[PDB]
């Protein structure tokens, strides 16, 4: 029940575990989603 | 900006619950 | 207008009807939009295209 | 009565009937691919909120 | 603008058997 990434992240840094859907939802609405993939 | 802001009133309704990323061995 | 300002989630889009009226709307097989386009075809990769 | 009528039909012009019932229908919708897990806490959440 | 709080974990006060926990044989 752990993953482990080999880039991408900072040890310290906050990840959201429960209610992750609804919010990454609500992020994809927000154009959150579609602006973090464009930041690039 | 980057992200979203939500109300905090929401999130706390929503139940979020965070964890802290670290680094060590799988 | 209380209970839309109250219930409210993240990503969760809240919308609000009567009862009967939204029954009527959901097995209501159709189109909303005054006008529509439909183009059908024998692969979805081609119709999703056009 | 055509100088009345004119400048009074050029007033607002909306939808057509709306049927109020006693009690209340509520839908909120969201993102396609939710859980049978995470939609039935969300269905909770929403409640004890309404 | 509601700062409604509300319960996040799951509640059941509707239907749940419970059952004490015994020390006997098998
Ligand atoms: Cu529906």
């Amino acid at each position: 029940g752990v993953t482990a990434l080999r880039s991408g992240l900072a040890e310290g840094e906050k990840v959201v575990s429960s209610g992750l859907f609804l919010i990454d939802s609500e992020a994809n609405i927000s154009g959150a989603l579609e602006r973090m993939r464009s930041e690039s | 900006a980057s992200g979203v802001r939500i109300d905090p009133t929401q999130t706390q309704n929503l139940g979020v619950k965070t964890a802290t990323v670290t680094r060590g061995p799988l | 207008e209380e209970l839309d300002n109250t219930v409210r989630l993240p990503g969760l889009a809240n919308l609000w009807v009567p009862p009967i009226r939204n029954r009527i709307d959901m097995l209501s097989t159709g189109i909303k939009s005054p006008i529509g386009i439909k183009v059908s075809g024998t692969v979805l990769a081609d119709i999703d295209a056009m | 009565v055509l100088t009345v009528l004119w400048p009074l039909n050029k007033v607002g012009g909306e939808f057509l009937p709306q049927i109020n019932e006693g009690d209340l229908l509520y839908m909120p919708s969201t993102l396609p691919g939710i859980s049978a897990a995470e939609a039935a806490s969300m269905l909770q959440k929403t409640d004890k909120l309404i």
